[PDB]
Parts: C-alpha cells; structure tokens; sequence
C-alpha cells in the first residue's frame, strides 16, 4: 500500500518535470459570450495549438508515465488544474500516434469513474472528432482500442439517460454511424474469414447492439436489413453444434483447456438479440420466428450440461459458458411477456422445467447439500460467479405469472414451491433479492389461497420481517430501491383480500410507522427516503385498501339470468362499523395531516390520489 | 423460532454508491396511463355508432430531455359494431404525447423520421382539429405565433390536460393474416381520466369523434402486478 503511493509520487513527478518544459506552448484565442484571464475556456469547441515534445525520449518517458498514473492516482491534483487540460487538449493533435492515445485516455477517465462528469457535454463534443480520427491510424498501440472506448461511452449513457443519449446524436449529424453500420454489413461479407476478422465483426456487433439498447429508431434501421437474423441464427447452431461436438467427445480426452473460440462471437450476438427483443413491435412482427426461441432453449440446456459433466477441462473453460447463459436468459425473459406471441411456444417447450432443474442445483443454490460423490465438481466449479444466473431466471419467473390466472400459478407452484423461492429471499447479491419480492408481488396478485400459503410459510411474524427489511435497504441504489417497491405492494396486494387481512394490517404498529415517515417526505426532508413518488403512491393504496370494500360503498352511495344486480346494490352493519373504526384508528395514529400534506403536494398524481383518501376518509368520518 | 429473520446474512450497509438513483432520468406513468388498464366508448363514423375499447400495454412517459423515438403510449384498439352486425376489428396501436419542447402541437416540430412521418398532416389540419377541443384554448388564452407562445410552457406532466396523436400499426391476433391510415387526435384528463379524439384520414370522412372513459371493474380493491424490460 505504501509502494503504491510511493510510485504514485514518483510518476506525477516524471510527468510534472517533463511537462513543464513544453507548458509555454498553449495558446487558444477564444470569445466569450456574456482579457488575459482564463474564464470561459470550457464555453467553446475550440482547442489550443497542435504541442509536440522535440525529444524522443522525453515523449516516451511522459507517454509511458502518464498512462500508469492514470492506472494509480484514484487509489490515492492534476486532474483538476487548467493548465494542464490545456496541456493535454493541446497533445491531442500531436504527430506521435503514442501521444494521441494517451491523451484521449487522459481526458475520457472521469466519465466512468467521478460522480455527476456525465453533465460535461461540451467536453465530450471536443473530444469525440479526434477519438474518430483515432479509428483511421495503421500502426496502433496495444493498450488503447478504440472500438472499447466508444462502446463504454455509449454504455454509460445509455445506462445513466435512457433517453436521451448524446453520443448518438452527435455522431448521426456528422455522417459516422452510416459508416460505422456499412463497415459492419461489409465486415459480414467477406468471403475469407479468420481469427482478426471475427474479432474485428464481435466488435462491430457489440457496437451496434449498443446503438439499439435504448433507441427504436437504430433498432428498425437495423431490422430493415433481411439478412442479419439468418446469421444470428447462423452463429447460435454453430455454437451449439461445437458445444455438442465436445460433449460427444468427453470420455476420449478424459487440467487447463483452451475455451471455445467464438465465445465473444455468440456473446455479442445474444446482445443483439436482447437490444432487438426489447420492444413489442419487433417482438409482434419481426422476432416471430420459432428458431431464435428453439436455438435459446438449446442454448440453456446445453451449458448446462456443460457445467453438470464436463468440470474437468477447468475454470477458464466454463467462465464464458455462465456467461452464455446468463445472456441467454435475459433474452429469454425478454420474450416471456404476456403481450408477445412466443409464450405459450416457451411454456409448450418446457422452461420451467429447465430452471426448476436450474435453480435446485447446489452450485446455484446454496441453501442444498453437496452430494457426496461430486466433490471434485465443487472444488473445480467454485470460486465462479452465478449471481446473474439465478437472477435472470427469478426474472423469468416473475414474468411468467404477470397477469395470470391461478391455474398457472398452481402449476408453477406444483413444478416450482414456494420453499425454493424462500431460499432466495436472502441472497446477499442485492438483483436475487429485488427479483425475488417482485416474483413474490406478482404471485400473491388477485388470489387468496397464495396470501395463505406465504402466511403459512411464515408461521405470525412476515409483517415484522417486512418492516425490518424497509428499515435497512438504502434507497440510494436501484436494487433495493427495487425489493422495497415489491415489499410495499406485497402489503398492497395482501390487505386487499377479506376483512381478516385488514385487520392483521392494520394491527401492525411498525408498518403504520414506516408509512408515516414515507408519507412526510417533502422537498426539504428528502433525506430519509428521497422524496420518491412511487412509495408514496404505493402507501396511499395501502390506506385506500384499508378502508374500501362493498357494503361502505352501498352504504355511502345508495340511499345466467341476462340481468343481475350489481354487488354494490346487493350484515353490511357489522362490517361499516369496523371499516369506520378502522378510519377512527388511522385518524389517532396521525396519518390525516400526512394525507393533507400531501393534498399539498407537488406531483399531481399523488395529489389527486390523496385528494380522493381524503374525501372518503372524511365522509365515513361523519 | 423465526427461521428468516436470525439467518439473513444481507450486507446492510448505509453507504453511497458511485452513481446515486436521483441522478437516473427514468420514466414515469400516471394513474388513467397505467399499464393494465381499460377504457370503453363508443365512435360516430358516417352516422353510424361503434363501441370501442381500449386496453394498454406498455406506458413510457418521457421526461425533460427526450431525443428518443421509442413510443410513449402502446395498447390494444377493438371496434366492434353497435348498430350493424359489423365484426370486431381488432388492432395494435403506438402513441406519442405532445411535449412542447421537441413534438409541439403543430408537425413541423416533428423531426423528419421514418418513424414519426405517419403522425404529420398539415399545420392547417392540425390547428383546426386542435382548436376543437376546448382546453387547448384554455390553454392557450391562460403560425408563429402559437410556436412561439408555445415555448414557453411548464412542465407537461404537471398539466390537468394531456394532449397526444394515437396511430394503429398492425392487427393484433396474427399481424400476417389497410384501413387505419389515419390518425387520432386525442386529448386526456387526468382528473377524471376520460380520453376525447378526432380521427384524421385524407380520403375519408372528416371529424370522426372517440369520447372514451374509465372501465369500472367489480372490485374496489385492487392489486398490482409489474413487469420490466430486460
């Protein structure tokens, strides 16, 4: 720890002692829109004057040791000083090519580590033209790719601003992703291919699979083109053709073994798949094909195969398997939606077999026992990780059961109990837990008999286990924020049943009191939760469930056969009196003045939602 | 014995992260733009009446800054006959609203798309089927000129009024196995949830009405299921 601040010093030294020789050497003539100053230097596209380091070793040297500061200094400034942005805005158009890269991996550093450098447009906008200048140079280092740097780009703003993504925009002006998508239709019709030119193709699918992660205009320009799904298909039953040529040849080979070689191909062109799955026209006219489901499900079984038998050829050889397969299903979660036409193709072909099998695995599952014959199997396959495994296929079950009738769910809890999905309530990786409440919400939607199971499974004290887990999820990252969306309408879900479940809601005391201090957040007090609308919306159905059933609405309102009465026209004494205790409660315990307070609120949905409590609220008061 | 509370081996920890979720410019739904939700009406073609229903599917509201062209409305549109015996026409339709920042009201902010060039008539057509509905005067009382009040508006989604343009792209049961070449004109409150619309097409008749309202189901409570996009 002490050698890495020490080499820490001694590099920022290298490059100070160099660079201050060739400091005098900027010079940008600039006009700000409102003199030897330097205000308003980040206002224009402009850089200073093309710099160059006379001395060859000089320029090695500060080549060589800028590029391991960058790899030391966040662990323990430069950044920060003006001069020397300029200083190295100004190397940007130097004549060494060494220079050039290491000055664009200088100035491209703090978007993908400091918080809130995505705002810095206008940098990004000085940057970007010479980065495409950089695609066009023969002799390249081995430590810069430029193909990496633009997709970590796209990446970052596609994961921070869905939608609205900079990069995009700035490259269709200025005519460079026609190019970028012609190179790629060329890249895919050369007739003689070898190891470089299908690493140079997996980049231009990786690239391209990033264009429509988050944009429906790329995504249709890129299914107007007829002939890219044949070769998806194409690269899908060449891997499964390989993967099942090695199976069938395990008993002669049987230790380091090299992986499959086109691992990165079958990896970028699952992305593809993904980006293109995710919208339902594509899903509803274009992705219609059988194949791409059948060459999934193949996929899956497949690898899993793979990592059941095969655990001898080591970790280097199933690292990228796990990965296939966590691809895979995300893909496969993508296209189990209601509202697309392949799910029942899904159901028919069996997938909820396969992650019954999945799931139940040891190596997947660690609330199961090892065997006491594959012990060499759990010391070879350890040490990999499988989160996203388990997560993804969580996913596909909560996707199964949205919107469902209780057949289906009776089915799914059939081949899949609810003890399994128990065992995943507590994964420390935070996307197993968030999938888990949410496949929890959506199985005890509209159905009595699955509150039972889940309170009999929890035989009561679920409600404490509730509150205790809003107590200690941070707010602050996606994932938690996640599973305490799904806990709040699991009590949602749970106290819209009979009477009896209103009842045991409303005799919880901490719950009352997390929905009070969700309920008080403001602009000036979001501090405990974040002033987040959802869990308000979420806590106002809560105390709307609580407090609406059919006989108060016969009460408050009124004063087969081709025509029946209505249920609200249709004992109603005994339940209007404890709905109004119920209401006598909720006035004691103080949530009237949250409900008026968030009359006064800013959002108009919560307002009006709080505007409809209270009036009813305020009818059975009287 | 309290078997799921003394094992958790969660790591609890009240920490930052690198990027904090206040900084993540998602989308938002409003409570009559739910996923799952169902609206009824009837629709005046000719002379003639239609029952009509809505059922939606996939609601993306966009927010501050949106240079994306993904649909911000998506659902299902059947027509059925109410005076004839005329069969249950059944359709997918995409919707985008009308923001007055980048899809202002009249098409010629509408940026030249392949995409969005089935939403654009005429800034004529668009005025008088815009001038129909009263709120858009409310509106607009508190060419050119209507851009250019138009710049400055607050925040659409803070608004009682919602106006947007509905397109049908294909049939719903098998799009395999044309006459929804136009396009609505609709206005929804929010309040009261209630969705009116004109319907333009070239060669057809002119100011076909939609007037739909909130479907009333059989049970007050209600339950909630979620879906995501991976």
């Amino acid at each position: 720890h002490y050698q890495d601040f020490k080499m820490a010093e001694s590099l920022e030294h290298i490059i100070v002692k160099i660079s201050s020789k060739y400091l005098d050497q900027i010079s940008l003539k600039y006009i700000v829109r409102l003199p030897f100053d330097n205000k308003g230097v980040d206002c224009t596209r402009a850089i200073p004057k093309k710099i160059n380091i006379s001395n060859m070793y000089d320029s090695s040297l500060l080549s060589l040791a800028l590029l391991l500061y960058l790899r030391y200094h966040y662990m323990i400034k430069l950044r920060n000083d003006a001069t020397f942005k300029m200083f190295v805005l100004g190397l940007l158009k130097s004549n060494d090519v060494n220079i050039r890269c290491v000055a664009l991996k200088f100035l491209l550093q703090p978007y993908f580590t400091e918080d809130k450098k995505w705002e810095d447009t206008r940098t990004l906008e000085k940057i970007l033209p010479y980065l495409v200048k950089s695609f066009n140079y023969d002799p390249l280092p081995w430590w810069f790719d430029p193909f990496d740097m633009l997709d970590s780009l796209i990446v970052l703003y596609n994961e921070i601003t869905p939608m609205n993504n900079p990069v995009l925009t700035t490259l269709a002006h200025t005519n460079v992703i026609f190019c970028i998508l012609s190179r790629f239709a060329q890249c895919l019709s050369l007739p003689q291919h070898n190891e470089a030119t299908l690493k140079t193709t997996t980049k231009f699918i990786k690239i391209c699979a990033s264009f429509a992660a988050s944009d429906e205009k790329y995504r249709l320009l890129l299914l107007n083109d007829t002939l890219l799904l044949n070769h998806l298909e194409y690269g899908l039953e060449s891997h499964i053709t390989l993967i099942q040529d090695f199976i069938s040849l395990k008993d002669e080979i049987k230790m380091c073994l090299p992986p499959i070689y086109d691992h990165d191909f079958v990896a970028a062109w699952l992305l593809l798949l993904k980006s293109f799955s995710r919208s339902v026209s594509a899903l509803r006219t274009t992705l219609k094909r059988n194949k791409i489901a059948q060459l999934l499900l193949q996929i899956l079984s497949k690898t899993y195969t793979l990592t059941k038998e095969c655990y001898f050829a080591g970790q280097d050889f199933m690292k990228p398997e796990i990965m296939i397969m966590g691809i895979t299903l995300g893909s496969i979660c993508n296209f189990v939606v209601e509202f697309s036409n392949l799910q029942s193709f899904m159901l028919r072909n069996g997938i909820i077999d396969i992650i019954e099998k999945m799931l139940t695995d040891p190596l997947f599952n660690s609330k199961k026992a090892w065997d006491d014959n594959e012990d060499e199997r759990r010391i070879a396959l350890q040490g990999i990780p499988v989160h996203e495994v388990k997560a993804n296929s969580l996913w596909v079950l909560r996707h199964l059961m949205y919107n469902c009738q209780n057949e289906e769910k009776f089915q799914l809890l059939a081949k899949i109990p609810m003890n399994l999905i128990l065992d995943f309530i507590n994964d420390p990786c935070w996307a197993v837990q968030a999938q888990c409440f949410q496949l929890l919400r959506n199985l005890t939607c509209n159905s009595r008999k699955i509150v039972n199971i889940l309170l009999e499974k929890f035989k009561t004290y679920l409600f404490e286990f509730l509150a205790k887990k809003m107590r200690l999820l941070n707010p602050l990252d996606t994932q938690q924020k996640k599973a305490m969306e799904g806990i709040l309408y699991i009590i949602v879900n749970l106290a819209a049943v009979n009477e009896n479940k209103k009842q045991l809601v409303i005799e919880q005391d901490e719950i009352l009191n997390i929905m009070s201090e969700i309920l008080v957040e403001t602009t000036t007090d979001s501090s405990s939760y974040g002033n987040d609308s959802n869990l308000k919306l979420a806590c106002l159905w809560v105390l709307n469930n609580l407090l609406w059933n059919s006989s108060v609405s016969h009460y408050t309102q009124y004063a087969g056969d081709e025509f029946v009465r209505t249920p609200a026209a249709k004992s109603n004494v005994q339940v209007t009196r404890a709905t109004v205790e119920r209401c006598r409660k909720l006035v004691e315990v103080g949530l009237y003045d949250l409900v008026r307070k968030n009359i006064t609120d800013e959002s108009l949905s919560v307002r009006e939602k709080a505007r409809t409590l209270l009036y009813h609220m305020d009818l059975l008061l009287k | 014995r309290k078997k799921y509370i003394v094992e958790d081996q969660s790591p609890y920890s009240s920490e930052n992260p690198v990027i904090v979720t206040s900084s993540y410019n998602h989308t938002v739904c409003t409570n009559y733009l739910r996923p799952r939700m169902q609206f009824t009406g009837y629709q005046i073609s000719g002379y003639k009446r239609y029952q009509v229903t809505v059922n939606l599917k996939t609601v993306d509201l966009p927010k501050k800054d949106c240079t994306s062209l993904s649909p911000h409305l998506s659902g299902f549109l059947s027509i059925r006959g109410l005076t004839n015996q005329h069969p249950e026409i059944s359709t997918y339709f995409e919707a985008y609203a009308v923001n007055h920042k980048e899809l202002g009201f009249l098409s010629s902010s509408w940026k030249d798309e392949p995409v969005l060039n089935e939403f654009k008539a005429t800034d004529q057509t668009d005025l008088e089927h815009w001038i129909n509905f009263p709120s858009f005067r409310q509106l607009f009382l508190m060419i050119s000129r209507i851009f250019s009040q138009e710049k400055q508006f607050d925040n659409y989604l803070n608004e009682r009024f919602i106006f947007m343009k509905w397109k049908e792209k294909f049939l719903v049961p098998d799009a395999l196995l044309a006459s929804y070449d136009g396009f609505y004109y609709i206005v929804h409150d929010q309040v009261t949830g209630n969705i009116q619309g004109f319907y333009y097409h070239q060669d057809a008749e002119k100011f076909q009405q939609l007037e739909l309202v909130p479907s009333l189901k059989n049970k007050v409570e209600s339950s909630d299921c979620s879906f995501e996009f991976a």
